[PDB]
């Protein structure tokens, strides 16, 4: 091992002490529970199950899975034009499954001097298998695990090997299989074809852009909080959003919550939810002018 | 030399005081704890220090991750030490003095109405108290035409309480090799959470933005680094941060920062840039500079060198200063109809030159 | 009196000087000598701490590594590069036919420091320099134009620099660091020319590199922004092209103009000649009118060693006197010609 | 060995430079051993070091280790035939590359530095060599008549 | 007192003796290739008294590239087998270590075999990773070990005029190769391994059955 | 030598193709147990083999069937490995485990991954990609 | 010597180097493999008399300055030069009788002759360059600068050590201006950067524009402004660039000097003087074998020697034969520029 004492010149071991090691590498973040939960989303509900289902199946069922000799998924990727809330989303995960949450991301993994993030990986895992099944999540898998076509290199060369002995871990260590590992990212535009496994990357969900009902569901229990003006019919506000993210949602939540006082500008009722939605991506002017 | 020579009468007390308060060295954080009166501690001399503290620190005030004193004779810690302040890179990287102050124009159209009452006018809380919320959004953006950004911040420092908001620059991320990013937005942001309301701002994405790659390798994967832990650093659970944030740019890009705030940030604004009665407002205040009455007419050569901001008529009452002092002249209504004729020659050589007979033709 | 003589074997005698590492409020002063060292120092008095600011030097004495005083010893390598000095004996008026050109340089350089009293008036306010250059190889002509900027107040002659290409510094405050040691000692004039960053197209040799050298120029981009350009430390760049800078880098400055170095003609071509030989004595058998008659657009330069030439060969002849030998040898190098070429070649 | 005594720093007041009997004291300020040393002369003096008479057993000393030191029992050794193999080697192999030497002195003459004396310290080891051999070789009519 | 000197820790020297390595019987470059050999490699072992009625010097330089074929290292284990000779099995990247003070030692041990004795020759495979020229300091035990390799170019020119040395060089790359190595004074002498082709078809299937 | 596999068995399971699973059984196991047929004949075993993905499975679970089953003799590389520490030194490291391989008889070495650590000498980045073509 | 190694025995006697001296009087002390050490007094050597960059003998108790040791700049430099330069008196070369005729007075004059500067009333040349295919001169030029102006080598990149010894890194706008200060009648010379890499005109063409622009800034300093005489610069051509150094120098501004092809009385000269090396045969005429070898060069002269006399030395003989020298002449004219593909 490491980490054993010894005294000046005397040079005599008294007591091996823990714990691992090293340094700031040992922990990355200790986290305890999320604030908010898995209900304040909508339109999502068969989708997100398949996420659900993958992380709470082995808490209870393992004795069922002894039984039928089943083995739970591990990698789990989590994908979507953003805002797709899988950032909260699958962090209010962990408050349902009990486990432990470290939070980590690709950008954490690198470092400033070389193979320091193969140190970091085998870092957590040591904690992982010690500390018993827990939840770690990673945000932007993609970005660090680009390949590209040709070498060298990538500046994150050094992390997208790591991410593939991420891959070598889940191939010949068997003890991987415990304390399984979140995953998400922004664009699937980089994915490589051997993440295919249960260790591996296994329930993989595609998040669309959520639905006119439930771009409404969602910006309704973001709003339950805020005072707003009474007479809302929630159908032209629903029928309004169309192709909107769950991020510009908020935009015009967060907008929502401004109109109490003055604001000063004059918006009425009714035509607040049309107001931010038409903001990024309209409003003419233009249509005809210098044009026909 | 009055303090120089009590000074130096002055140590003959510290010489009694010579022994003590050498052992401090080094600095070292501790790791883990084994019992209550024992700790770990990685110190710089690369091993582990595994101590008990003296009877002058409580055992409360030693908490993992902590960087603390020790008396090299016992052993035993001395006193703890909080404060470093950044690396060489990022301790350039923070403001110094007040610039660009948005007192020569004013008021705008909506862009200024637009973050002032998402960020500015709450700050006081005469609206966000019954207003909000829904704890207010963290951040806004600026971008837009160059003419005119980052000029509000400035104003706003006159117009904040106590105390002024330290504002730092993104376009100083890139110095050698890579992974310095990485360090570095954790610790401006872990001082920033002890700012206490303290803002911080950040702009010039477009200083970076000019080449800064040809073919391979970018500029994209090794961005992502800096980029996403912001983001991902701005998702963190506490506070956060009460310090809120502050965005700017020039172009939209990157669209990755772009869709991510506003489930955070909002109010994103687009320049804006003068008006016509908005270019003869800065013609008000350059009154007061210069040599100038209010005889002058503004409004006749405005209109005609429009899209000029407050930068280029700025150096055409800059300019005309200059022929002032070569033609001994003083005073810019005497000089009446002629401060006109070096107002028009100079702002249209700045623009470019190009033959008008080609034009038409 | 007794000060000096009680208080010298305090600090020494064979005393180590380390580097300032933090300041602490509670009067406790911690100081790193090489390498990784802390400690704790208690004085009231002699600072001047607000002078020294943190990352610089102190004495430490033997007992115990504690500071006597401080003191502004070096400062960094660049604050050595400014001396020296240059203020040469060459002035403005030593060249001539570019009277027309140079009165507009020499006008906006001469507008601060001398005459400052229309500059104070005014409070805009154009102190943003200009920026040089020209062919065939001028723009360090242009700085010829600088060499009275060079006998005003300080210079700073500055070719590549030192510290861009070949090792970065800590942010663009080396410039500023060189700034508030200079509003003492101001004004100061910081000259650009011939940036060899962009101008080598494959560098030396293979390194880190082909991408990322490009992005440690990127720090000199931001480094000339910049944040916060404010005064001067006057900024005159010359080089090839202007469009390495991005336009985020022209808001702050400089905006004042850029000024372009034409061809020299007949008229120039003498005038400068003339000046060159004017202080010292020329020879009466050269006549000047068939040496600028048989050149078209050419240097004041490259008249002037076509006459060397001629008088190179000369002293293989052992002539140190004017003699008329050397006339039809240096007519032998009109008739040699060869003085200009260009394409061209086509008919128009 | 080394021998120091602290000297009070409250005498600072008083002066500094006893004793008497400067014999012994300037002695012991000599050599003044390096400096760091005599850097620690402030607060401290030393004091001389003599050996009152052990020659009861200092005599038995010289005895006890020169009796174990010749040849275990002054008999016992008496590498021999081998080594003068090696020595006459060292007699004629290391001679000649000895001997050119007196070549280089003549030059000639006289383009070299001079003088070089190269005729130690070879010479008078190939003189111990042959004594020893010759005292070596009576080692046969010795023991033997 | 100094040493002898000795090859100290460099290297390790010799470890060719040991033998066998290749057979010349393979390919020996019969009548054509071993002519050129002749002349310019297993002649400069000695042939002093001949070399000073010519007058023309017999540089060390033996140059190799182009593979395939492999030829290069074979060539120095095939005159291993004409004549006994002690050979400096060596590669351009094997000899950087976490100490440059070694490096000064290195090339005075290795060039000090060859002009005290003169059964030797020195051969080295792909110099093309220390012949990379890297300018930033903390890649300069990189920087160190191409000075190693440019010492060792200057201690040829400390051998010339000119007994004795011999050194052959092999690598794959001839871009990365600094101009002071190939320039003339030097590597008077550079014999390009020729591509195999057709003709080395049936040489090479004769000696494989 | 930490790491382990079930198999034996695994060796037949995956069942294709009939041709690779007869053919990397004789090139391993027959040098071990008849040098004969390689001395009397007189020709050379091969010291080596290549076995790339992802088109299909069993790199892994074929390869390391036949290590796990040999126990003490085998060699095993990560790509993780390869880059070690700042400042580190893998060029003893592969002089290391072609020594060890020359000592334990015949040895199995796997190296999976080597994109990353196989780093081509034509376009060189940063000062890293030097450490890798040592 | 038993009480001098005391005083060395403790701790060792070190060398130290001080890199600046201070006001306030300490010296500052830097060992090879440590930091950067200071010391204060140190009374043997004055405040004074330290000067930066030299070397001292550093003590192991104190670490003041026990002896003073000066340091060599230049042998470090010159031992770049001496490795890419040999000495070549004007007997080993030809065809540079005219070279050296009117370049004389590039390098003397304006160092024992102000004066007669003024008698035309006009100062010194910026340096000079040749231009042509080769051609022989590309070592031989540089060669000839060395003992002809006796002065400093300094060379264009050149590595990989042209950067690293002086400063940081090489401008080559300032330290190898700088360095040539040092050395009063020194003259710049650039080679090769002249090679077909490269035959596209963009490396070629492109790294020695650097050089372009050093020559044509000094052409810029003699004239406005500078205090410094002696300045020059002397380039070697290989392949292409006769166009490149015209546009810039057409002469202008030096005497003209072309890069010499393989001419007769150039292979006359040239096989003489690399005979005297050699035992030949005296019914051997130096005419006929020089006028056999069109085209090539001088260089290939040597090589001629060098061919003629591996055959001989095949044949086992003291001298060579003419006819061995046309077998050396018959070996070097296979590699002749390509056919009959392209044209015809
Ligand atoms: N479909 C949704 N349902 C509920 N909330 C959402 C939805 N989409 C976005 N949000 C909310 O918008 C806020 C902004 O988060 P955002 O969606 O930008 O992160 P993200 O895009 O999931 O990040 P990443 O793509 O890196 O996982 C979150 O606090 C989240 O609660
Ligand atoms: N045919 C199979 N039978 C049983 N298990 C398999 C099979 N194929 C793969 N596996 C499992 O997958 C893991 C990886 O195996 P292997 O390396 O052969 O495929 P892979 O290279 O990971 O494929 P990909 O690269 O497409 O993910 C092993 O741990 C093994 O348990
Ligand atoms: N539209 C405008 N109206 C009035 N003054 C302006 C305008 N635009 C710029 N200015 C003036 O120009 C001066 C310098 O502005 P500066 O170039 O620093 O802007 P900037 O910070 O570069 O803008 P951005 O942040 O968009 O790049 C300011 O003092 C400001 O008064
Ligand atoms: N007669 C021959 N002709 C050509 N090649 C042969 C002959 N005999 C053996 N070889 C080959 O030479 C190889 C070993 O020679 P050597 O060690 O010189 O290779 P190498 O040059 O290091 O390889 P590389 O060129 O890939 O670096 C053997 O693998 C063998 O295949």
């Amino acid at each position: 091992g490491d980490l054993v004492g010894v005294n000046k010149d005397s040079y005599l071991i008294l007591e091996t002490l823990p714990t691992e090691y090293d340094s700031r590498v040992k922990a990355m973040e200790v986290d305890e529970r999320p604030t908010e939960q898995y209900s304040d989303i909508g339109g999502l509900d068969k989708q997100i199950q398949e996420l659900v289902e993958a992380i709470v199946l082995p808490m209870n069922h393992k004795e069922k899975f002894e039984n039928l000799g089943i083995q739970p998924p591990k990698g789990v990727l989590m994908y979507g034009p953003p805002g797709t809330g899988k950032t909260l989303l699958a962090r209010a995960c962990a408050a349902q499954t009990k486990a432990t949450f470290l939070k980590l991301a690709g950008p954490q993994l690198v470092q400033m001097f070389i193979g320091d993030g193969a140190k970091l990986v085998r870092d957590a895992f040591a904690l992982a298998k010690e500390k018993a099944p827990s939840i770690i999540f990673i945000d932007e898998l993609d970005a660090i695990g680009t390949k590209r076509f040709d070498s060298e290199k990538a500046g994150d060369r050094e992390v997208q090997r790591t991410m593939l002995e991420l891959l070598n871990q889940l191939d010949g260590f068997q003890p991987n299989t415990q304390v399984k590992v979140i995953a998400a990212t922004n664009r699937v535009d980089i994915l490589d074809p051997a993440l295919l496994r249960s260790g591996r990357l296994d329930r993989k969900i595609e998040f669309p852009m959520p639905n006119e009902e439930a771009r409404a569901r969602i910006m309704q229990i973001h709003s339950r909080k805020m005072n707003v003006s009474p007479d809302v019919n929630y159908e032209e506000l629903a029928r309004c959003t169309d192709d909107f993210n769950g991020a510009q949602c908020k935009a015009v939540c967060v907008e929502a919550g401004m109109i109490a006082l003055r604001r000063g500008a004059t918006e009425l009722t009714h035509e607040d939810y049309m107001e931010g939605i038409l903001e990024v991506q309209a409003k003419k002017k233009a249509n005809l002018q210098y044009y026909a | 030399a009055p303090p120089a020579l009590w000074d130096l009468a002055a140590d003959k007390q510290t010489l009694q005081s010579e022994q003590p308060l050498q052992v401090a060295r080094c600095t070292k954080i501790i790791n883990a704890d084994s019992e209550d009166p024992k700790y770990i501690i990685n110190v710089k001399q690369f091993a582990k220090f595994v101590v008990d503290l003296s009877d002058q620190v409580a055992p409360t005030d030693i908490e993992e991750g902590m960087r603390v004193g020790v008396d090299r004779n016992k052993y035993q810690i001395h006193i703890p030490l909080p404060p470093k302040i950044d690396p060489t890179v990022t301790m350039m990287q923070v403001e110094e003095k007040p610039d660009v102050t948005y007192s020569d124009v004013g008021g705008c159209k909506e862009q200024i109405e637009k973050l002032r009452e998402v960020v500015e006018t709450p700050l006081l809380h005469p609206e966000r108290f019954v207003n909000l919320g829904i704890e207010p959004p963290k951040g806004v953006l600026l971008f837009g035409p160059p003419g005119t950004g980052k000029t509000l911040c400035a104003r706003a420092v006159a117009n904040r309480t106590d105390a002024c908001f330290i504002r730092v620059i993104g376009s100083e991320l890139v110095q050698k090799y890579v992974g310095e990013g990485a360090r570095m937005v954790r610790e401006l942001f872990e001082m920033a959470r002890t700012k206490k309301a303290c803002l911080i701002f950040f702009d010039e994405i477009d200083a970076i933005g000019g080449a800064r790659f040809d073919d391979g390798a970018g500029g994209d994967n090794e961005v992502q680094r800096t980029m996403l832990e912001l983001i991902n650093q701005l998702d963190g659970f506490d506070p956060r941060g009460n310090i809120k944030v502050l965005m700017a740019t020039n172009r939209p890009d990157t669209l990755d920062p772009a869709l991510m705030r506003p489930g955070r940030l909002d109010r994103k604004i687009e320049f804006s840039l003068p008006d016509l009665e908005g270019r003869t407002h800065i013609f008000k205040i350059h009154a007061r500079s210069m040599s100038v009455e209010r005889d002058i007419r503004f409004e006749l050569l405005a209109r005609l060198c429009p899209n000029s901001t407050g930068a280029e008529i700025r150096s055409v009452c800059t300019e005309a200063g200059m022929f002032a002092i070569r033609a001994r002249r003083k005073i810019a209504t005497e000089k009446d109809f002629l401060e006109a004729v070096n107002k028009v020659i100079k702002s249209y050589a700045k623009f470019s030159a190009t033959p008008r007979y080609m034009t038409y033709n | 009196e007794e000060e000096r003589s009680k208080v010298d074997d305090l600090r020494g005698t064979p005393m180590s000087v380390g580097t300032l590492e933090e300041i602490i409020d509670d009067n406790h002063a911690i100081v790193s000598t090489s390498v990784g060292s802390e400690h704790y120092v208690s004085i009231l008095s002699f600072v001047d701490k607000d002078l020294l600011e943190p990352g610089c030097s102190v004495l430490l004495n033997h007992k115990v590594h504690a500071v006597i005083g401080v003191l502004m010893d070096d400062t960094d390598p660049l604050v050595t590069v400014m001396k020296v000095e240059k203020a040469p004996q060459e002035t403005y008026a030593d060249i001539g036919g570019l009277d027309n050109q140079i009165q507009e340089i020499k006008e906006s350089v001469e507008l601060p420091l001398t005459h400052p009293e229309y500059y104070e008036e005014m409070g805009i306010k154009p102190p943003k320099g200009v920026i040089l250059y020209g062919p065939p190889g001028t723009g360090k002509t242009l700085l010829a134009k600088a060499v009275a900027n060079q006998t005003s107040a300080t210079f700073l002659r500055v070719v590549g620099s030192e510290l861009i290409q070949k090792y970065l510094g800590d942010g663009p405050k080396l410039v500023r660091e060189l700034f508030r040691v200079a509003e003492e000692h101001a004004p100061s004039i910081v000259f650009i020319d011939e940036i060899d960053a962009i101008g080598t197209k494959r560098y030396d040799s293979n390194s880190g590199g082909e991408r990322e050298i490009q992005r440690t120029m990127l720090e000199l981009l931001n480094q000339l922004d910049g944040f916060d350009s404010r005064g001067d430390v006057k900024v005159i760049m010359a080089t090839n092209r202007i469009e390495t800078l991005d336009p985020a880098l022209i808001r702050p400055g400089r905006i004042d103009r850029k000024i372009e170095f034409p061809l020299p003609d007949e008229k120039t071509k003498k005038r400068i000649f003339q000046i060159h030989t004017s202080r010292m004595t020329l020879a009466d058998d050269v006549t000047l009118d068939d040496l600028i008659m048989a050149k078209d657009d050419l240097s004041g330069a490259d008249i002037k060693a076509i006459c060397t030439e001629a008088g190179l060969m000369a002293l293989r002849e052992r002539r140190m006197k004017v003699t008329n030998e050397d006339f039809k040898k240096s007519k032998e190098n009109v008739l040699y010609k060869k003085q200009e070429g260009t394409p061209e070649g086509l008919y128009l | 060995i080394d021998a120091f005594r602290l000297i009070n720093a409250n005498m600072m007041v008083l002066g500094h430079e006893p004793r008497q009997t400067t014999s012994n004291l300037g002695h012991l300020n000599k050599p003044s051993i390096q400096a760091l040393i005599h850097g620690l002369n402030r607060h401290y003096y030393s004091i001389t070091i003599n050996y009152r008479k052990n020659e009861l057993e200092q005599k038995m000393l010289l005895n006890l280790h020169k009796k174990s030191w010749m040849e275990g029992l002054t008999l016992q050794d008496y590498v021999v035939k081998e080594m003068l193999e090696l020595a006459k080697n060292y007699n004629k192999a290391v001679e000649e590359e000895d001997k050119m030497t007196p070549e280089q002195l003549a030059i000639k003459n006289v383009g070299k530095q001079d003088p070089k004396r190269h005729l130690e310290e070879h010479v008078d080891v190939l003189m111990t060599s042959n004594i020893v051999q010759c005292l070596a070789a009576m080692l046969d009519t010795v023991v033997f008549k | 007192d100094v040493l002898p000197p000795e090859a100290d820790s460099s290297i390790m020297m010799l470890t060719s003796d040991q033998k066998p390595d290749v057979m010349y019987a393979d390919i020996g470059g019969m009548d054509i290739q071993k002519q050129e050999v002749r002349e310019a490699v297993e002649l400069p072992l000695t042939h002093f008294e001949l070399y000073k009625q010519i007058g023309i010097d017999p540089p060390r330089g033996v140059l190799m590239y182009g593979p395939p074929g492999c030829g290069k290292t074979m060539l120095a284990k095939a005159v291993a087998h004409h004549t006994t000779a002690a050979f400096i099995r060596v590669v351009g990247s094997e000899f950087v270590q976490k100490y440059l003070g070694e490096g000064p030692r290195m090339v005075r041990d290795v060039f000090r075999l060859a002009k005290e004795n003169a059964p030797a020759i020195i051969f080295i495979d792909e110099i093309d990773a220390i012949a990379t020229k890297r300018f930033d300091a903390q890649t300069g035990a990189d920087r160190e070990v191409q000075r190693i390799l440019l010492e060792l170019l200057n201690q040829m020119d400390g051998f010339d005029q000119n007994v004795n040395v011999k050194v052959i060089m092999a690598t794959n790359r001839a871009d990365t190769l600094d101009p002071a190595l190939l320039r003339p004074g030097r590597l008077d002498r550079k014999i390009e391994f020729p591509l195999p082709d057709r003709r080395q078809k049936r040489l090479i299937f004769s000696t494989i059955t | 030598m930490s790491h382990e596999d079930p198999g034996n068995v695994s060796y037949s399971e995956i069942g294709g193709l009939s041709e690779q699973i007869r053919e990397l059984r004789e090139v391993i196991e027959l040098p071990l147990t008849n040098p004969e047929l390689f001395q009397r004949v007189g020709i050379i075993p091969p010291k080596g083999c290549l076995l790339y993905g992802p088109p299909g499975t069993g790199k892994t679970l074929l390869a390391r069937a036949v290590a796990s089953q040999l126990d003490c003799n085998f060699l095993k590389v990560v790509s993780s490995s390869i880059v070690d520490k700042y400042i580190g030194e893998s060029a003893r490291l592969i002089r290391e485990m072609f020594n060890y391989a020359r000592d334990h008889q015949p040895c199995i070495i796997f190296m999976d991954e080597i994109d990353a650590i196989g780093g081509r000498r034509f376009s060189e980045g940063t000062s890293a990609d030097r450490e890798i073509q040592r | 010597l038993r009480e001098e190694l005391q005083l060395l025995q403790e701790q060792g006697s070190y060398v130290g180097e001080v890199v600046r001296a201070m006001d306030k009087k300490k010296v500052l002390v830097k060992v090879h493999p440590e930091g950067k050490f200071v010391v204060d007094v140190d009374k043997n050597i004055d405040i004074n008399d330290v000067t930066p960059n030299c070397r001292v003998a550093l003590r192991n108790d104190s670490y003041t300055l026990h002896k003073i040791l000066p340091n060599k700049v230049d042998p470090l430099v010159s031992l770049m030069m001496v490795e890419k330069v040999p000495d070549s008196t004007y007997e080993m070369i030809g065809g540079l009788d005219k070279q050296i005729k009117e370049i004389k007075e590039v390098i003397e004059l304006p160092v024992k002759h102000p004066e007669l500067f003024e008698a035309l009333g006009i100062a010194q040349p910026k340096g000079v360059l040749l231009y042509g295919p080769p051609g022989t001169g590309k070592t031989l030029l540089a060669r000839a600068v060395a003992h002809h102006t006796d002065c400093t080598f300094i060379r264009v990149s050149g590595s990989e050590l042209v950067q690293k010894f002086i400063g940081e890194g090489a401008r080559m706008v300032r330290e190898l201006f700088v360095m040539a200060r040092e050395h009063a009648p020194s003259i710049i010379f650039m080679d090769e950067i002249d090679s077909i890499g490269s035959s596209r005109l963009e490396g070629g063409s492109g790294g020695d524009s650097e050089v372009q622009r050093t020559m044509l800034e000094l052409l810029n300093q003699l004239d406005g402004f500078e205090a410094t005489k002696n300045i020059k610069v002397i380039m070697a051509t290989n392949r292409i660039d006769i166009l490149d150094s015209a546009l810039l120098r057409p002469g202008r501004i030096d005497r003209k000097i072309e890069f010499p092809p393989p001419n007769e009385e150039a292979r006359l000269d040239i096989l003489k003087i690399h005979s005297r090396k050699m035992n030949l045969t005296r019914g051997i005429n130096l005419r006929k074998i020089a006028e056999l070898m069109p085209g090539a060069s001088g260089a290939e002269v040597k090589g001629v020697c060098t061919e003629a006399g591996m055959y001989a030395l095949r044949e086992r003989r003291v001298h060579v034969t003419q006819e061995d020298f046309e077998m050396a002449v018959a070996k070097v004219m296979q590699k002749d520029s390509e056919k009959n593909m392209s044209i015809k």
